[PDB]
RNA sequence: CACCCGGCCCGGACACGGACAGGAUUGACAGAUUGAUAGCUCUUUCUCGAUUCCGUGGGUGGUGGUGCAUGGCCGUUCUUAGU
């Protein structure tokens, strides 16, 4: 795998600053404006949920209402339960989805079948 | 409601000093503008005046978005007894002729 | 002279009432006393638990606080001004404060002239 | 409802709590069993708590290990 | 608690504004700093000074 | 004494014309240099709102006009005389603002 | 913002009874808990001082119902010459 000509192994060690320009204009602006308490609180929960997990079996689910959180190299491999308004949708954060939001991977409405 | 004695006596002594009270009908307003430095939320003023009205010591009127309150003779009596002042002192509404 | 020794208590307490100079109970009295911002303490004999009287007397003796001694609980509470009275003005509902402490006095010559002289 | 019922927290009623603060000997050694809160306003007026593995002040929210 | 009651920001938006008379937040006339509902303005237009000419 | 100007602003025309004319003839009889009424463009405040509260009808509209008529009279006179000539002339339904230099 | 899922708060005046300075009650660090650094709740103690908290009566809120209970505006019959 590679993202914008940068392999994941040096995305991890890469710091908060020079990660900004690699992302698209929207995310770049979001990171420029800086993250609030609940975003950091989620990251802390996710890195802890990963740290306490076994080295073979996948990290235990972390539930959240934060649909508007940007996926970071830190969050790759994590099991996130994203709130859709009604229930929680479980998602394994893959390396390829490092630009988008959580909200995109938990669909709010049921797909329409006509009758 | 549950509010500290300082706020209660501050509202009562203002009411006794002037003889009237005005609130803006908003529970979220940070501090009453007349009671600045004392740190008295508008909520406390409204509910204090409501509590004193319910017994029948103060006459309320409501214009557009503002509460208005007039202290009566029973209120004057109640306040003089509660605040502990000598009968010599009278409100600004009862000073002139 | 003419006035009774215990009569000063009521005058002092009822005159110190307006200034809010009367630390009531023990978990307010002790913490006020521990700053040394208190003058006098009043304790009742009707104290079933032992440790109460020895604690308050020891703490009051510690920083040289003078003591007035009252007989029962309900009377002290009535003198300080806790009790609720009826339309005629008789004590209906009474609550006992076994230990009371004072920080600030009022201005009463008839009260001041005797109460301190009880400690001479 | 799916939940049985959500009950409000009731404060555990303790009798004469300030007697645990002092330990007065017969000849009169008034030793404070709980530690004093070292903050400005609390000083000499507030006796900071002693939990199983930490200290805590209810007024200023000061904590020590 | 204290940090969740009126916690949501209201510097801008339709919820931040309200009528000076009835405290409604729909069909609000905020021109010339009237800051008043359209129904309430029609009631108080005459005694404000606004006149109907043509 | 230098260049006091007097800004008379009102919603009524008749009252504004009357009061300003009185100030002028009051100044003229004292033998004072006066620069006459400078009539600025009339400010018209327009509000156009639906007649109905509900919103079911034939979509009729009210047209609320508010007129503001502004006059400037300029004097080359001393402040003592300007104060008393500005003091005597009061009328409910005109605003007067006096400025020096 | 009425609607759907989930979670704090009383901002339940006033009166009567019980409770009650030998403390009615208030707020909360830490860890667990939670979407949440919400003391919401659990463990553990601290902290405020008759302002409350429990029962009955009685209020106070509502973009809750009824425009076929109503007032006010508003539209239309009806832009014609009608009364
Ligand atoms: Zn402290
Ligand atoms: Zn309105």
């Amino acid at each position: 795998f590679t993202y914008r000509g940068v392999d994941l192994d040096q995305l991890l060690d890469m710091s908060y600053e020079q990660l900004m320009q690699l992302y698209s204009a929207r995310q770049r602006r979001r990171l420029n404006r800086g993250l609030r308490r609940k975003q950091h609180s989620l990251l802390k929960r996710l890195r802890k949920a990963k740290k306490e997990a076994p080295p073979m079996e996948k990290p235990e689910v972390v539930k959240t209402h934060l649909r508007d959180m940007i996926i970071l190299p830190e969050m790759v491999g994590s099991m996130v339960g994203v709130y859709n308004g009604k229930t929680f949708n479980q998602v394994e954060i893959k390396p390829e989805m490092i630009g988008h939001y959580l909200g995109e991977f938990s669909i709010t409405y049921k797909p329409v079948k006509h009758g | 409601m549950l509010m500290p004695k300082k706020n209660r006596i501050a509202i009562y002594e203002l009411l006794f000093k002037e003889g009237v009270m005005v609130a803006k009908k908003d529970v979220h307003m940070p501090k009453h503008p007349e009671l600045a430095d004392k740190n008295v939320p508008n909520l406390h003023v409204m509910k204090a005046m409501q509590s004193l009205k319910s017994r029948g010591y103060v006459k309320e009127q409501f214009a557009w978005r503002h509460f208005y309150w007039y202290l009566t003779n029973e209120g004057i009596q109640y306040l003089r007894d509660y605040l502990h002042l000598p009968p010599e002192i009278v409100p600004a509404t009862l000073r002139r002729s | 002279g003419v006035m009774d020794v215990n009569t000063a208590l009521q005058e002092v307490l009822k005159t110190a009432l307006i200034h809010d100079g009367l630390a009531r109970g023990i978990r307010e009295a002790a913490k006020a006393l521990d700053k040394r911002q208190a003058h006098l303490c009043v304790l009742a004999s009707n104290c079933d638990e032992p440790m109460y009287v020895k604690l308050v007397e020891a703490l009051c003796a510690e920083h040289q606080i003078n003591l007035i001694k009252v007989d029962d609980n309900k009377k002290l509470g009535e003198w300080v001004g806790l009790c609720k009275i009826d339309r005629e003005g008789k004590p209906r509902k009474v609550v006992g404060c076994s230990c009371v402490v004072v920080k600030d006095y009022g201005k009463e010559s008839q009260a001041k002239d005797v109460i301190e002289e009880y400690f001479k | 409802y799916t939940t049985p019922k959500k009950n409000k927290h009731k404060r555990k009623k303790v009798k004469l709590a300030v007697l645990k603060y002092y330990k007065v000997d017969e000849n009169g050694k008034i030793s404070r069993l709980r530690r004093e809160c070292p903050s400005d306003e609390c000083g000499a007026g507030v006796f900071m708590a002693s939990h199983f593995d930490r200290h805590y002040c209810g007024k200023c929210c000061l904590t020590y290990c | 608690h204290q940090q969740l009651y009126w916690s949501h920001p209201r510097k801008f938006g339709q919820g931040s504004r309200s009528c000076r008379v009835c405290s409604n937040r729909h069909g609000l006339i905020r021109k010339y700093g009237l800051n008043m509902c359209r129904q309430c303005f029609r009631q108080y237009a005459k005694d404000i000074g606004f006149i109907k000419l043509d | 004494i230098h260049r006091i100007r007097i800004t008379l602003t009102s919603r009524n025309v008749k009252s504004l014309e009357k009061v300003c004319a009185d100030l002028i003839r009051g100044a003229k009889e004292k033998n004072l240099k006066v620069k006459g009424p400078v009539r600025m463009p009339t400010k018209t405040l327009r509000i156009t709102t639906r007649k109905t509260p509900c919103g079911e009808g034939s979509k009729t509209w009210d047209r609320f006009q508010m007129r503001i008529h502004k006059r400037l009279i300029d004097l080359h006179s001393p402040s003592e005389i300007v104060k008393q000539i500005t003091s005597i002339s009061i009328e409910p339904g005109v605003e007067v603002e006096v400025t020096i230099a």
